[PDB]
């Protein structure tokens, strides 16, 4: 529980920050350029650290299991219940990453170690190039 | 080959209901028919024997509430396994199943019964079946991350600058 | 204490986007 | 008000036995999208630096236009204009100090 | 004054070294690294979130 608390007050302030990016957005007189991008750092580094602390404790989210109340009454809330439970992607992500895939398209594999070693190469390469010239 | 996620999938058996109508009676008679269950499960192998022998805190409520439930452990204590059981029931129109396996452990040194382990989760809404939050979350977020990506590059495309101003519109 | 709590933004207007298949028996 | 909340309670669920089959697509794919958002780096930069350039070689016209068409002894400062209140470049011409 | 240019030159300058290394080994290991040994340090647990990620490195450089 301690695990989807700290993911509940971490979404909530994520939450409240794209609350306010919104209604200073909805203003119809667009501020300086220079709020703009302090508050779209802000709320995306936020969103980074929403990434990182969902990543860390996948294991206790994983482990629960949903159950409704027996006091929760379903007649009633059907619909509510319905619109909590769907988890469908939007339909325009889904072709955006089939179109993606598409044009993407053992040799995968000793394609995948070319890739390794131009990475760990291209490293050393701009490694050494920093190397060259002294930056202090 | 493209695969539904089980976890959405939604079977509707209207001839069913028509037939024999929605009740705790027979919710396991209207699960039967489903993909989701397993003919493996012991439970398939008692309907046979069954068959063959003829031809020849809500937990404790349902279970002291209804005999063939009963029945249902005097038959499935001998058989050990993926086996389908009751969570609870509120009428007339919910019901959800409990989707656990059971390994009875009776070696020396446990003094604990059969080991009863939780392998899925089925919820079954009027006529309609339901089978991870973690996926549902990442996939908001991701979605939100897409919007937000696209309106950022649009009002980028917006952003005009001078030298002599600054940034501006 | 909590300086403002967050604004109800359910989207009940949302289609969602459930795939139904297995109804033919 | 559509309920007392008490909803969430904690519960467990064993993890599902690995192997091979569905870590390696999993990686593999994410190196894919990985490289698809490496490809739209590079579009993207592109672009960002394609337009920069344009913009940028103008603002350079401009600057050499002004560079070789002002000449100079004069007195000259910068004034805040009344009406548009931002900084221009003015010149004293008159016989006040003479 | 001007000392105060040279200042914000210097972190303008290391900030572009620092940018710069950090967008040549975000491209460069971009394709993710599966590594048995405990050694290696490279996490890819939510799948999309990886992309969004990788947008986010995108965008801040």
């Amino acid at each position: 529980g301690q695990a989807l608390d700290a993911v509940r007050m971490r979404l909530a302030q994520l939450t409240h920050s794209l609350r306010r990016i919104r209604d200073e957005m909805s203003k119809a007189e667009l501020p300086q350029w220079y709020t703009l991008q302090s508050q779209l750092n802000v709320t995306l580094s936020q969103l980074v650290s929403v990434t990182s602390t969902l990543q860390h404790f996948q294991e206790t989210l994983d482990s629960t299991v949903v159950y409704p109340l027996p006091k929760f009454p379903t007649t009633s809330h059907e619909s509510l219940v319905t619109t909590l439970l769907r988890k469908k992607n939007i339909p325009e992500v889904d072709e955006w990453m089939k179109y993606v895939r598409e044009t993407s398209g053992e040799e995968i594999e000793k394609l995948l170690q070319q890739d390794r070693e131009i990475t760990n190469w291209a490293r050393t390469t701009f490694r050494n190039e920093y190397g060259k010239h002294d930056f202090k | 080959m493209n695969v539904t996620p089980l976890d959405e999938l939604q079977w509707k058996s209207p001839e069913w209901i028509q037939v024999f109508g929605l009740r705790t009676e027979n919710v396991l008679d209207y699960f039967a028919e489903s993909p989701f269950f397993d003919k493996t499960s012991n439970n398939q192998v008692i309907k046979m024997q069954r068959q063959f022998s003829q031809l020849n805190p809500a937990r404790r409520q349902i279970l002291f509430k209804y005999p063939m439930y009963m029945q249902l452990e005097e038959e499935l204590m001998k058989l050990d396994g993926t086996e389908y059981v009751l969570s609870s029931v509120r009428e007339p129109d919910f019901w959800v199943i409990r989707k656990q396996r059971r390994t009875n452990n009776s070696g020396v040194g446990s003094a604990k019964g059969p080991e009863i382990i939780p392998l899925q989760d089925y919820y079954i809404i009027g006529a309609n079946i339901y089978q991870t939050i973690f996926k549902i979350v990442q996939s908001r977020l991701m979605s939100t991350s897409y919007h937000l990506n696209s309106t950022l590059e649009s009002l980028y495309d917006l952003i005009e600058f001078q030298p002599s101003q600054g940034v501006h519109y | 204490p909590s300086y403002s709590p967050t604004s109800p933004s359910y989207s009940p207007t949302s289609p969602s986007y459930s795939p139904t298949s297995p109804s033919y028996s | 008000k559509v309920v007392k909340p008490s909803s969430l309670n904690s519960d467990k669920i064993p993890y599902v036995a690995p192997t091979k089959k569905e870590y390696i697509e999993l990686d593999i794919l994410n190196k894919g999208w990985k490289l698809q958002s490496l490809n739209e780096s590079k579009d993207l930069l592109r672009a960002s630096f394609n337009k920069l350039s344009s913009i940028l070689q103008n603002e350079h016209d401009y600057w050499n236009k002004i560079m070789q068409s002002i000449s100079n002894k004069d007195v000259i400062f910068k004034i805040r204009d009344r009406t548009s209140g931002q900084k221009l470049l003015a010149i004293k011409y008159g016989y006040e100090d003479s | 004054m001007s000392n105060q240019a040279l200042y914000e030159k210097l972190e303008q300058t290391r900030t572009i070294l620092s940018v710069k290394l950090a967008e040549l080994i975000n491209m460069t290991t971009i394709a993710d690294r599966n590594d048995d040994d405990e050694g290696s340090f490279a996490q890819e647990n939510s799948e999309l979130a990886v992309a969004t990620t990788s947008v986010m490195m995108v965008n801040n450089q």
